[PDB]
Order: structure tokens, then C-alpha cells, then sequence
């Protein structure tokens, strides 16, 4: 029926990336500057967070069938945007994107588009259409780190501070490969995960069953524990390795 | 009964192993680099090398170790030999005149014993107390280093694993301690043991053994300032000293397999390590030092520097220069830059050394008419893979074509203008369900390609799974100009196939000449081939067109023309194909009294089939019934690896085990049984490993006929990049050179006085028998470079057979022409 | 009838002759398919055209002595057929009979000098207990087959072995004392007690030559190598000890005792130059190395020991083959 999205982190050893000669670190380097620059040229032209994120998720899909060498990043990440914004019902105009892309990027990163930026663009559709199967509609953890908290009762205060820190936690791992690694109902619940042990909360208390110490089971069925602190462990990562801190 | 001569064209290229040391001075530093049965001197300037010596050995060197005793003033070497030929060599210089002095000489070979799996290891203790060898299982050899040693001598320590993967002399041991890994079905562990000198025997070792990685591949042994040992496997690398126990687990050396290894610094700070795919990496050794009372390794590191050639031997010189010694391809000079270049990588090439590598396949072509020949070579594998047209040069001149990849077959069709090439890449399952190659190949950047669309294994229920990561072979037909050596085109061979056979010829009634490849539906489930396809294809106007397939029951290991038939082997048969006029080949007649059909030759209406056991078989197409004869066979078992016929009567062979053997038909006896038995004529230890016998010269070839004492001419390939020739002989030629090597053996002095009739021994793991039929050729030219008191010493008693019908004694003068005749044969 | 109980009046058309495959003890084997059955068999030539003596008498021994023998380990002689018969008068006839075997896949000679195969410790249970099987067999019917070496050593890819070549065998008695030809071994696996010149030997000659093949297995190197008789006493005295009388009582009595003297009187190094063995097969390979014939153990000894005595004949460990694709130039 439908094409399955989802691989496990050891195949990510053998993208088509890693095996023209890409080491770990530039692929991870190069996902998470094709991800800032779908993020930033789209808040750039005031896009919904849907269509950032699904640009993102198409951007992800994208090289793992094809490699960073042979296909330019930022090139391919406009294309991707490009076509969220038609996919999400935000369109813009793909002039207008090539602009906002020459704002963000130096003479040497605009060199990907070429000559001329906008087929550069256009034409990469045909391929991109092609390699994501038309699979179009893509879901996010956003809807779902919403659909969880409304379920929650208790402190107004406390529960908001828990949302938007998942919250942000879901922006910055879009720039992970998580987005390829487990489904979005699972990521809105490592993020409530994360935020309640940052926070400091019993998210149990907050739910239907105020005793079930497994809160995230009345939410999303059959997700061990292995999978929070994996999911948890790769966000964390990137507060380590960059210059933010953790939000706490 | 027959007789032949074989003289070395080109010595081998291939480095086998290089060492770092004094040999001639206690001053220079010196890169002894090993090459089969060579052994080349050179001194470490800043500049590159500077040669001094190149000494050739009686025996495959197999061990090669610098040590310097207590009381002497420069490095002495140490070599042990395939045939466990041990000798301890010292360097004399008197002038200009280079001579290697002989110290000590013995075999060490036991009468009893199971040879190891991982090969012959050599380690000498620190303190230069004895000589540590691995030959068999469960045994280890100590030849203690006592100055009246001279014969080497050595007793056997039982040793209770049996299956040892390597083993070092540890620094940093108040006894001498052994440190090595072993695997038994347990898993593989590290052990060390203390060796006594005094008892004899095993004493129990410093640290305790622990289970180590499944895939763990070298032990190596740190220098006294961090003490201990290194491990390194196929995913991670582990320290062991003592308590201290240290394990990195790396991503980036799972992609490709470690081989190699070479310390830097010699306190042990800085070590290097090789892959598969050339990669360079760096093993760093953290100190933590707080007056010296400690000195224990922090931490492991590992950083990618660059690719290099596949190297068998890394060694690092001075001034930042690191001498890649290549086996699989050419061997260079890299620079080790502390700034990366323009693509990131650290590594810079000097000096490119020229190596033939592997020559998988060979033929000999006149592409310029002028009499003289050049050879054109498939040389290299997997990223070295390469093609070599080698000519006579009025030394040689050889020029490379790279191909980035695998070459497998070569064939010349002169009607195109252009070679056919069978060649072979790697590729790896990625994450879209197809593959990605990791590099560009000629079969890829061809100018126009094609790909094999037939379906006449259709889904053969056979739709394998694969996963993400393994390795697949990508086999194609390259057709390349024969001036500029571009890939014209490349034909890529259907999923799962591989390319065997490659030939050129017409057949039956059809004018147009053809390409005619044999493939092989391989998978790893199947231990023979059960599937296989002979496609015929027309190189015309720059395209490949598929003319016709035929499909076989297995694989295609050799085709060969025949009378405008084609003659294939399948599997154990050897079949015998018609070219119809539909354009389609059809089966005439079967032979399948064979085991594994693989080299074939034929002469006329006879046929030499070279199987993997039990030998030679000949096979003669009676027209007048159509079906195949069996005629003689050779009876006594041998693993071939390439046939030749010499002529009607001789036929020659080469073993795995470094043979060259010479069988001849029984003349034409009485009896039936007589005539049935190849008898095995001619034996000769040639010491490499052949793989294509060729019929041609690159001399100039005079059409005016000249009694020269030379017949034939037939070169083949090595593994190790050596090119020689074999021709017979007269008997009164045979017998006239046959004696001189009897009177050269007893006035050349051979390094490590290691006897010439031994080493020239037909010489198996099971069988040891002397040389006859064979004149060492090498030994017959070298009577150009002794001295002149040599000379007259051969020549003295010695009885030519001057003029015609006259037994006169020949004058030294007489020989020295002999000689430089035999000389221009190559 | 038939079920090959009507032998000789078969002819050699039947056979279509394949091509020669060795040499066999008196002559050359050659192999052959029958054309109605389709089997593939090994036939061996009997000449029967020296008018000398007519029928070879060492081919009548492999003929009485094969019929009697029937077992899972031994080439059995499938039927005898011959040339074409020459018009009414049987006077005419100068044609020669052949021999009728089974054929097998392989033989232990080709398979150890290739050097292609490989033993593993299962495999040499499953080799070891199949040929001490077969040769308790025909030890118990009193016969002596007096060539075992490698060439006489069959193996089909399954993994049964069996014995070929009968042609030097002959039967035993130990009440009758009977002179026999002394050298009648391989030199490599003769017993020391043939060496020194014993002329009625005991059926542990057989079991000396197994002895020889077991320790084979683990090396793939022959253990005793030598060109002469004297100088393969002698690499039998540095592994198994010089003959004297204090460990062989009766090497007194055998002829060349004192003519045929090793180097020195060494001392048994058999445990010492094979301590890489299993500790099962050593015992076993000790004993059968034995130099005294009246304290070498028996077929049946052998057959009860820790090496063999619970070996499994429903296994059939088959030695392993190499394969291909992973073979020959760069390949694995
Ligand atoms: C008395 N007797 C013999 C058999 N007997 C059955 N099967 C074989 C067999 N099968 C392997 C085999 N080796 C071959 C070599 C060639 Cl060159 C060819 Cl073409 C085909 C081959 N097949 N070998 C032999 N040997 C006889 C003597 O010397 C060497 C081997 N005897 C065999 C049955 N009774």
C-alpha cells in the first residue's frame, strides 16, 4: 500500500553518501545544514511550521537514495521547501525562495545553484517527486506533543513549560536523522519525556491514570523504554556538541 | 626425455615486505624492501633513496629482520626462507665491489609438523637473546643468538593452542615474554608466555588472557616507553599491559579491513595503519607521565589521513616520508604533510614506483608492425587494477593505464582496432535498496555503455535478499582503443554474473569477427556454479550489439577457437560448439572426465586441458566419428594454475605450489598403456605463482632463418608483477648448459649459502624432488658478471662440440658468446 | 539367477570406455559407464596373453579373494567381463578379460597432494572408523592386503570410504608358517618388521600402513620419507625408537638385524613430535606405530578406542572441499 519511511540507525553507515566516500561526521554536518537552511529560509518568508518540517522530512528521505556529492545541499533543500509549500497548501513562488537563499548563503555555498538558480530548482522536482514516491502527506510529532497535552490535567503553568520545551526539542531534532528513525507519535513522546525529566515533572500524575508510571503508554502502544532514552540521548547531542544549552 | 630453458624477462615488482634499519653503516638509516626472492639495499637520503646493493636469494623470502646484538657495530639481517632456509647476513664494502657476507646458515625445518594457518612468523626478542619462529601448529621455534650459532640450531617449545593468529617479542619484560593471540572455539584470546633459555620449555606469562574481538587480526608489540602490546581487529583496538586494559571502538575502520601496520615514533607514541581501500589512518598513543613513574596510555586515537596504494608493507622513514610497499599495485613514495590539501586528505606522493602486481591475464600483440612485439597486461586489483603495455626499449619501457578497477581478461581483435577487456568493480548494497560504487571506473565513466537485457534465467526462483552493506562484484566488457586506451565502450554483464572467458575470433562461415565472453550465475549458497551463459557479441560503429546466447549448466571457466568452433569448458566438461548459419551455436560433441575443467590450449586437433586436479589431460577431436578422444593424461596429482603446449609432444604446466612442470607423450609405444601415460618429463621450482602462459617475444624477430640455440618463445605472468620466458633446447645444448651450472653452482657464492639444486627443487608440501629437464637460465646469464679466474674455472676440462662432427674443448672466449646469445631471446 | 551370479559371459561392448584414471597394482585402472544402466564403473585389464602361465595367479587372488569379501568399506567387484568371442572354434579366441568395480568420486592421493582438501578432527573419525571397519572385516576373514597407500584409498563426496586394489592380497594362517615376499608395502608405509626382512608377517602390516595414513591426516605430509630401506628404518628410529630387544623381544630372529643398524639407539620421540594431536588420536596413533608386530594392536582394538569407539557411522563428517568463486588470483 504505502512505502515504508523508516530505517534503523546502524543502516545509516551505508547512505549512498557514506558509501561515495563521506565520512559519519560530514553527512550529520551536511543533514543538519540542509536542515537550518530549509528552517531559516522558510521562517524567512513566514511559512507555517507543517510546511518547514515537512520540506525537512522530504530533504531527510532524499539522501538516503541519493549522495551529497552528486546532488548539491542547499539546492536539493530548496526544492524540498519548494515543494512542502505546494504539499502543506503555504505556497510561494519559487523566485521568491532562490532570494531568500542568496540572503542566507555566501558566494561559495550559492555556487550549488549555478548559472541559473531557478531550473537548477524546477528541474530537481522531477527527481525529488520521483524519489519520495509521491508520497506526499507526511504527519509531524507537533500534532501529536498537542493531541498528548490536552489529555493532561494539573498545573496550567507547569504543562505549558513541559510543551514548549518538548517544543523546542522537536525543532532541533529535525535536524537529526530521528525523523527517519522512528515514527512522529513516538518523537512527541521522548520530547515529553526529555522536558519531564529536565523539568522535573511526573507527567503520570497529569493523566487518566494517575498511578500508571508508564504515562506514555496511554499515549502511544508498545514503546519501551529503550526507545525514550535512545531518542532522548541523540537530542541531547547536539546541545553538547554546539553552543546552546539545554533549555531546563 | 625433453628439454627447456627459462630465463627471468622482468624480476618481480611486488613488494613483499620492507624493513627500516643499519645494515651497511651504523650511521645511515636503510630501507631494506623485500620483493620475491630479492632482496634490494637502499640508503634513506633527503632526497629519496639512494641505491647501494640488490642481492638475489635462493629461496622466497619470507622473514626479513634487522637486529643488532650486543658487540656489533651496524644492524645484522636476518631472512628465512619459504623452504625454511635461515641465515644471518652482514654487509661488506671494499671499495666499489658490494659483497653480503654470509655469518651464519641452517634449515629449520622439522620432519614432522602441521604448517600454520596464518603463515611463517618472525619475532626476535629486544634483547637479541634468541629468535622466536612460528612454523607449525602447536610449536614454537627459538634459535638462541649465540655467537658460535653459526648453523642456527633450534629446539621446539610445545605450545597448547594450537591455532595461533600472530605473535610478538613484548617490550618492556624482565624475562623474555611472548605476546600473541590465539582462536579456539571459545572465541580468540591474547596469552603471553616467558620463554627460558635455560629450560627449554614455557614458563607462565605476566598478564592473563581475556577474550578478545572474533576478527582479531595483528599483535603489536609497544616500545618500552608504554610497555605492552596492541591489538587490532576488524571494528575495534584493544591495549593490553598487564592490568591496564584499553578498547576504541572506531565507525570508521569497520568499512574496510586492517592489514598493515608501522610505528613512527619509536618510543611508541605514534603508529600507522592501512585498509583495504587504501585508506591511511594513525593510531596516537596518549602519555601520562608524573616523573616518569607511570607513563600508562590515556586513550586511543585514530584519524583518517589519505588514500595510498594497497600496501602489503607501510614503513615510515625520516623527513616525513613514508615508503608504500603495494602488492595488488604500484608501490610509491608518499609525503605525510601536517596540512591537508585542497580535498582534506594529508597524504602527498612523491615517487611513483612502477609495480606489475597481480598479471591476471596477458597477450602479446605487434600493434606496430615493426617485428618486435609488445605485451599488453591485465595488472592491478580493485582500485589499483590497471592495464601495462610493456616493449623492448632500445632497459624496458612500460606504460600504465589505469582502470580503477579489477581487470580479469584481456583479448586483441585487430579487425576493431581496439582491445576486449573483462573487468570487475565493487559495489555495496546502500540504503535505497540498490548499490553505490565508493569510486569512478572505467566501466562507468565509458564513453557509451550498455547493459545485458536478457531474460534466459528469467526469475529463476531465485530472487536473493540482500541487506544493506554487502559487498557485490560488477563484472563488464571493456573495449579499448588500442592507441589512446579509451574506454570505447562498456558492456555490463547481468545481476549476480560474472565474466570468465574472454576471446576474439570468427566462426564457422560467418565473416564478421566476435567477441565471445563465458559467465557464471555465482551465488554464495552455490559451492559450483550450477547457471552460466556464453554471449556473443559485434563491435561495430562504436557500439556492443548482442548477437546470440547460449545458455550452460555451469561455469565457462575458458573458451578457446578451435578450427572455427568454439571449445568451452563448463563446469567438468569441455564442450565443443558449431557456429551456424542462423548465427546461433550449437552443441557437437562432449568430453566429461574431469574435475574441474579450467586451463585450455589448443594445437591443431589436439587439445591440452588444464584441470584443478589431477593434472594435464590431452584431448584429440577425431573428425572423421565428431566426438572428443581421450589420448594421455598425467597421473601423479598437481593443483594447476596455467597450461601451455610447447609443441606436438612437450606440453608445459604451472602449479600452485611454484612448479613448473614439462610432461611428453610416450613416443608412439606398442602398447596402449604406454601411449595413455603422460610421463612427467621436466621439473623446475620456479618460485612464482603463474597465471597466463602466452606464445610470443618482444625481441626482433629476424623472418630470415637463423640456428639459433633457442626454439619457441613462451612468457607468462606472475603474481608478483615477475615476466619470464620458456624455450627448449638440443640435447647437445642441454647438456652443454646443464654442465656449466653444475661448474657456475660451485663458484657462485649464494646469498645465505643456501644450495642452488635445493632451491631450484621441485618442492611441494608433501613431495621434494630435484630439477631435471629445466636449464636456470638465471644462473646461465650470470656467467657475464663473474670474474675471469671464474671463468677459466668453467671452462677448464670442458668439451664443445666446435664446427661439425668435432668434439673440441671450448675457450672461455666460446662461452661468453654462448651466453650473449642466450641473452638476446629476451 | 542373474543378480550377477552368471560372470564372464558378459562382454566389454556393454561398457563404453571413459579413459584411464591410474595406475593400479599388477595394471592400469581405467574407468568406463555402463550403457544400460548408466552407472559409471572402474574396470581393470587382465592381459591373459602370455601363454606362459594363461591366466595370471595374481589376478586369481584378487578374483577368490574379492567374491568372499562383502562390506560397506570395501570395493566390491561388481562382475567380470570380457572381449568378444572369436567364431565357433574356442581355439581362436586371444581375448582378455576385465575386471568390474564401483567407482568412486575421488581418491585420498589426489585429494592430499593437491593439497585442495582439508581434514578436520571429525572427519578423520569418520575416515579413521570406516577404514578400520572394513579392514577388521577382512582381517577376521584372514586376508592380507598388503598395499595400503593413498591411490588404493577411495571417497565418494557422501562421505564413505572403502578399499580398492586387492591384487597383492593374500591369505593368512597363523598355525601355517608360509614365506611371503618381503617387500610388498609402499616404502613410505612399510612395516619395520618387512624392513629388517621378515618374510611371514603378521596382518599388523596393514595396520603399520593405517598407522601412516592416520598421522597423514593431521600433517598432510607423509611421516616417513625416505628413497631406500635403510634409511626409512632410520626416520622410523628417530620417531618410534631404534629396534632392540628390550621394547621388541623377537627382532632377534628377523634376518637383517644386525645388517641393518639405525645411526644410534634413539629413544622413542613419537608423543613428543606429535603434540599437537588430540590426545585421542595420539594414544591411538602410539600403539599402532608400535615397532614390535606381537605388541601392535589389532584392527579390532583400534575400533574400541576413545578416537573411534563412540564415532557415529550415520554422520559421515565429509572432508571439506574448497568451493570456488574464492579460489585462485586475489579471490578471499
Ligand atoms: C581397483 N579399483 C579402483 C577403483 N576406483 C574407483 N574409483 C577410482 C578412482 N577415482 C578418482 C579418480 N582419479 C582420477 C584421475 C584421472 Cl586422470 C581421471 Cl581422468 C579420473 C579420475 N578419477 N581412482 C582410482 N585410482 C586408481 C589408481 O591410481 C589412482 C586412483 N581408483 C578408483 C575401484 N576399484
Amino acid at each position: 500500500t504505502k512505502p515504508c519511511w523508516y530505517w534503523d540507525k546502524k543502516d545509516l553507515a551505508h547512505t549512498p553518501s557514506q558509501l561515495e566516500g563521506l565520512d559519519p561526521a560530514t553527512e550529520a554536518r551536511y543533514r543538519r545544514e540542509g536542515a537550518r537552511f530549509i528552517f531559516d529560509v522558510g521562517t524567512r518568508l513566514g511559512l507555517h511550521y507543517d510546511t518547514l518540517a515537512t520540506g525537512i522530512i522530504y530533504f531527510h528521505r532524499f539522501y538516503m537514495f541519493h549522495s551529497f556529492k552528486q546532488f548539491p545541499r542547499y539546492v536539493t533543500g530548496a526544492c524540498c521547501l519548494f515543494l512542502a509549500g505546494k504539499v502543506e497548501e503555504t505556497p510561494k513562488k519559487c523566485k521568491d525562495i532562490i532570494k531568500t537563499a542568496r540572503s542566507l548563503l555566501n558566494d561559495v555555498q550559492f555556487g550549488q545553484f549555478g548559472d541559473d538558480p531557478k531550473e537548477e530548482v524546477m528541474v530537481l522536482e522531477r527527481i525529488l517527486l520521483q524519489t519520495i514516491k509521491f508520497d506526499l502527506q507526511v504527519e509531524h510529532p507537533y500534532q501529536f506533543l498537542l493531541k498528548y497535552a490536552k489529555q493532561l490535567k494539573g498545573d496550567k503553568n507547569k504543562i505549558q513549560k513541559l510543551v514548549q520545551m518538548a517544543w523546542t526539542f522537536v525543532n532541533d531534532s529535525l535536524c537529526t536523522t530521528l525523523s527517519l528513525q522512528w515514527e512522529p507519535e513516538i518523537i512527541a513522546v521522548a520530547v515529553m519525556y526529555l522536558a519531564g525529566r529536565l523539568c522535573k515533572f511526573e507527567i503520570q500524575e497529569w493523566t487518566s491514570k494517575p498511578m500508571y508510571r508508564r504515562w506514555w503508554e496511554q499515549f502511544v502502544q508498545d514503546v519501551p523504554v529503550d526507545v525514550l532514552e535512545d531518542i532522548c540521548h541523540q537530542i541531547l547531542d547536539l546541545y553538547s556538541q554546539g553552543k546552546q544549552q539545554m533549555p531546563h | 626425455m625433453s628439454y627447456n630453458y627459462v630465463v627471468t624477462a622482468q624480476k618481480p615488482t611486488a613488494v613483499n615486505g620492507c624493513v627500516t634499519g643499519h645494515f651497511t653503516s651504523a650511521e645511515d638509516l636503510n630501507l631494506l624492501i623485500a620483493k620475491n626472492t630479492r632482496l634490494e639495499i637502499y640508503v634513506v637520503t633527503a632526497e629519496g633513496l639512494r641505491p647501494v646493493k640488490e642481492v638475489g636469494m635462493y629461496g622466497k623470502i619470507a622473514v626479513m629482520e634487522l637486529f643488532r646484538p650486543k658487540g656489533e657495530s651496524k644492524d645484522l639481517l636476518f631472512i628465512l626462507t619459504a623452504k625454511y632456509n635461515a641465515c644471518i647476513l652482514e654487509y661488506k664494502q671494499s671499495g666499489e665491489s658490494i659483497d653480503i657476507i654470509t655469518r651464519a646458515h641452517g634449515n629449520v625445518q622439522d620432519r614432522i609438523g602441521r604448517p600454520s594457518e596464518t603463515g611463517i612468523i618472525g619475532i626476535i626478542d629486544p634483547e637479541c637473546r634468541m629468535i622466536g619462529l612460528r612454523l607449525y601448529d602447536g610449536l614454537f621455534k627459538v634459535i638462541p643468538l649465540d655467537r658460535d650459532n653459526k648453523e642456527l640450531k633450534a629446539f621446539n617449545i610445545r605450545l597448547e593452542e594450537l591455532h595461533v593468529i600472530d605473535v610478538k617479542f613484548l617490550y618492556g619484560c624482565q624475562a623474555p615474554t611472548i605476546c600473541f593471540v590465539y582462536q579456539d572455539p571459545q572465541g580468540r584470546h591474547v596469552k603471553t608466555y616467558e620463554v627460558s633459555l635455560r629450560e627449554k620449555e614455557f614458563n607462565k606469562g605476566p598478564w592473563k588472557q581475556e577474550n578478545v574481538e572474533a576478527e582479531a587480526s595483528m599483535v603489536i608489540a609497544v616500545p618500552e616507553p608504554f610497555g605492552g602490546a596492541i591489538i587490532i581487529g576488524q571494528e575495534s583496538i584493544t591495549y593490553h599491559n598487564g592490568d591496564k586494559y584499553l578498547a576504541i571502538a572506531p565507525p570508521i575502520i569497520k568499512q574496510s579491513t586492517i592489514v598493515c601496520h608501522n610505528r613512527v615514533d619509536p618510543n611508541g607514541s605514534r603508529y600507522l595503519l592501512g585498509d583495504m581501500e587504501g585508506r591511511l589512518f594513525m593510531l596516537l598513543l596518549e602519555k601520562e607521565e608524573q616523573m616518569d613513574g607511570t607513563v600508562t596510555l590515556k586513550d586511543l586515537r585514530v584519524e583518517l589521513l589519505g588514500e595510498t596504494s594497497i600496501a602489503e608493507c607501510l614503513t615510515y622513514l625520516d623527513n616525513g616520508v613514508v615508503f608504500v610497499g603495494s602488492r595488488l599495485g604500484d608501490s610509491q613514495l608518499v609525503k605525510l604533510n601536517v596540512d591537508s590539501n585542497e580535498q582534506g586528505s594529508y597524504v602527498v606522493a612523491m615517487e611513483t614506483f612502477t609495480n606489475l602486481g597481480p598479471i591476471v591475464d596477458m597477450c602479446v600483440v605487434d600493434l606496430e608492425r615493426q617485428g618486435q612485439g609488445q605485451l599488453v597486461t591485465c595488472s592491478g586489483a580493485f582500485k589499483e587494477g590497471s592495464l601495462r603495455i610493456i616493449r623492448n626499449g632500445i632497459k624496458l619501457h612500460i606504460r600504465t593505464v589505469p582502470l580503477y578497477e579489477s581487470p580479469r581478461k584481456i583479448c586483441y581483435q585487430e579487425v576493431s582496432q581496439c582491445f576486449g577487456v573483462l573487468s570487475s568493480r565493487i559495489e555495496v548494497q546502500d540504503t535505497s535498496g540498490g548499490t553505490t560504487a565508493l569510486r569512478p571506473s572505467a566501466s562507468t565513466q565509458a564513453l557509451s555503455s550498455s547493459v545485458s537485457s536478457s531474460k534466459l534465467f528469467s526469475s529463476s526462483t531465485a530472487p536473493h535478499e540482500t541487506s544493506f552493506g554487502e559487498e557485490v562484484e560488477v563484472h563488464n566488457l571493456l573495449i579499448i582503443d588500442q592507441h589512446t586506451f579509451e574506454v570505447l565502450h562498456a558492456h555490463q554483464f547481468l545481476q549476480n554474473e560474472y565474466a570468465l572467458s574472454l576471446v576474439s575470433c570468427k566462426l564457422g562461415k560467418d565473416p564478421n569477427t566476435y567477441f565471445i565472453v563465458g559467465t557464471a550465475m555465482v551465488y554464495p549458497e552455490e559451492a559450483e556454479p550450477k547457471q552460466g551463459r556464453i554471449v556473443v557479441f559485434q563491435y561495430s560503429d562504436g557500439k556492443l550489439q548482442t548477437v546470440a546466447e547460449k545458455e550452460v549448466k555451469g561455469a565457462v571457466y575458458s573458451m578457446v577457437e578451435f578450427n572455427g568452433k568454439l571449445l568451452a569448458s563448463i563446469n567438468s566438461t569441455v564442450r565443443l560448439y558449431e557456429w551456424t548459419t542462423e548465427k546461433e551455436l550449437r552443441t557437437e560433441c562432449n568430453h566429461y572426465n574431469n574435475i574441474m575443467a579450467l586451463y585450455l590450449k589448443t594445437k591443431g586437433d589436439f587439445i591440452l586441458v588444464g584441470d584443478l586436479m589431477r593434472s594435464v589431460l590431452l584431448l584429440a577431436y577425431k573428425p572423421m566419428e565428431g566426438n572428443f578422444e581421450e589420448i594421455a593424461r598425467d597421473f601423479n596429482p598437481n593443483w594447476m594454475s596455467a597450461v601451455e603446449i610447447l609443441d606436438d609432444d612437450n606440453f608445459l604446466g604451472a602449479e600452485n605450489a611454484f612448479n613448473l612442470f614439462v610432461c611428453q607423450k610416450d613416443s608412439a609405444a606398442t602398447t596402449d598403456e604406454e601411449r595413455q601415460h603422460l610421463q612427467e618429463v621436466g621439473l623446475f621450482h620456479l618460485g612464482e605463482f603463474v597465471n597466463v602462459f602466452c606464445h610470443g617475444s618482444l625481441v626482433m624477430q629476424n623472418l630470415g632463418e637463423t640456428s639459433t640455440p633457442t626454439q619457441g618463445s613462451v612468457l607468462f605472468g606472475t603474481v608478483n608483477g615477475m615476466i619470464g620466458l620458456v624455450t627448449s633446447l638440443s640435447e647437445s645444448w642441454y647438456n652443454l648448459l646443464l654442465d656449466m651450472q653444475n661448474r657456475l653452482n660451485k663458484v657462485i657464492k649464494s646469498v645465505g649459502k643456501i644450495e642452488h639444486s635445493f632451491w631450484r627443487s621441485f618442492h611441494t608440501e608433501r613431495k621434494t624432488e630435484p630439477a631435471t629437464g629445466f636449464i636456470d637460465g638465471d644462473l646461465i646469464e650470470s656467467f657475464l658478471d663473474i670474474s675471469r679466474p671464474k671463468m677459466q674455472e668453467v671452462v677448464a676440462n670442458l668439451q664443445y662440440d666446435d664446427g661439425s662432427g668435432m668434439k673440441r674443448e671450448a675457450t672461455a672466449d666460446d662461452l661468453i658468446k654462448v651466453v650473449e646469445e642466450l641473452t638476446r631471446i629476451h | 539367477g542373474q543378480t550377477e551370479s552368471d560372470w564372464g559371459k558378459r562382454c566389454v561392448d556393454k561398457f563404453d570406455i571413459i579413459g584411464i584414471i591410474g595406475e593400479g597394482t599388477y595394471g592400469q585402472v581405467y574407468k568406463a559407464k555402463d550403457k544400460d544402466t548408466g552407472e559409471l564403473v572402474a574396470l581393470k585389464k587382465v592381459r591373459l596373453d602370455n601363454e606362459k602361465e594363461g591366466f595370471p595367479i595374481t589376478a586369481i587372488r584378487e578374483i577368490k579373494i574379492l567374491r568372499q569379501l562383502i562390506h560397506r568399506s570395501v570395493v566390491n567387484m561388481k562382475e567380470i567381463v570380457t572381449d568378444k568371442q572369436d567364431a565357433l572354434d574356442f581355439k581362436k579366441d586371444k581375448g582378455a578379460f576385465y575386471l568390474v568395480f564401483e567407482y568412486m568420486d575421488h581418491d585420498l592421493m589426489g585429494l592430499l597432494e593437491s593439497g585442495l582438501v582439508h581434514f578436520s578432527e571429525d572427519h578423520i573419525k569418520s575416515f579413521m572408523k570406516q577404514l578400520m571397519e572394513g579392514l577388521e572385516y577382512c582381517h577376521k576373514k584372514n586376508f592380507l592386503h598388503r598395499d595400503i597407500k593413498c591411490s588404493n584409498i577411495l571417497l565418494n563426496n557422501s562421505g564413505q570410504i572403502k578399499l580398492a586394489d586387492f591384487g597383492l592380497a593374500r591369505l593368512y594362517n597363523s598355525e601355517e608358517s608360509r614365506p611371503y615376499t618381503n617387500k610388498v608395502i609402499t616404502l613410505w608405509y612399510r612395516p619395520p618388521e618387512l624392513l629388517l626382512g621378515e618374510e611371514r608377517y603378521t596382518p599388523a602390516i596393514d595396520v603399520w600402513s593405517c598407522g601412516c595414513i592416520l598421522g597423514e591426516l593431521f600433517t598432510k605430509k607423509p611421516i616417513f620419507q625416505a628413497n631406500l630401506e635403510l634409511a626409512q628404518l632410520e626416520l622410523i628410529s628417530r620417531l618410534c625408537g631404534s629396534p632392540c630387544p628390550a621394547v621388541w623381544p623377537d627382532v632377534i630372529k628377523l634376518p637383517y638385524f644386525n645388517t641393518m643398524k639405525p645411526k644410534k639407539q634413539y629413544r622413542r620421540r613419537l608423543r613428543e613430535e606429535f603434540s599437537f594431536i588430540p590426545s585421542a588420536a595420539l594414544d591411538l596413533l602410539d600403539h599402532m606405530l608400535t615397532l614390535d608386530p606381537s605388541k601392535r594392536c589389532t584392527a579390532e582394538q583400534t575400533l574400541q578406542s576413545d578416537f573411534l569407539k563412540d564415532v557415529e557411522l550415520s554422520k559421515m563428517a565429509p572432508p571439506d572441499l574448497p568451493h570456488w568463486q574464492d579460489c585462485h588470483e586475489l579471490w578471499s
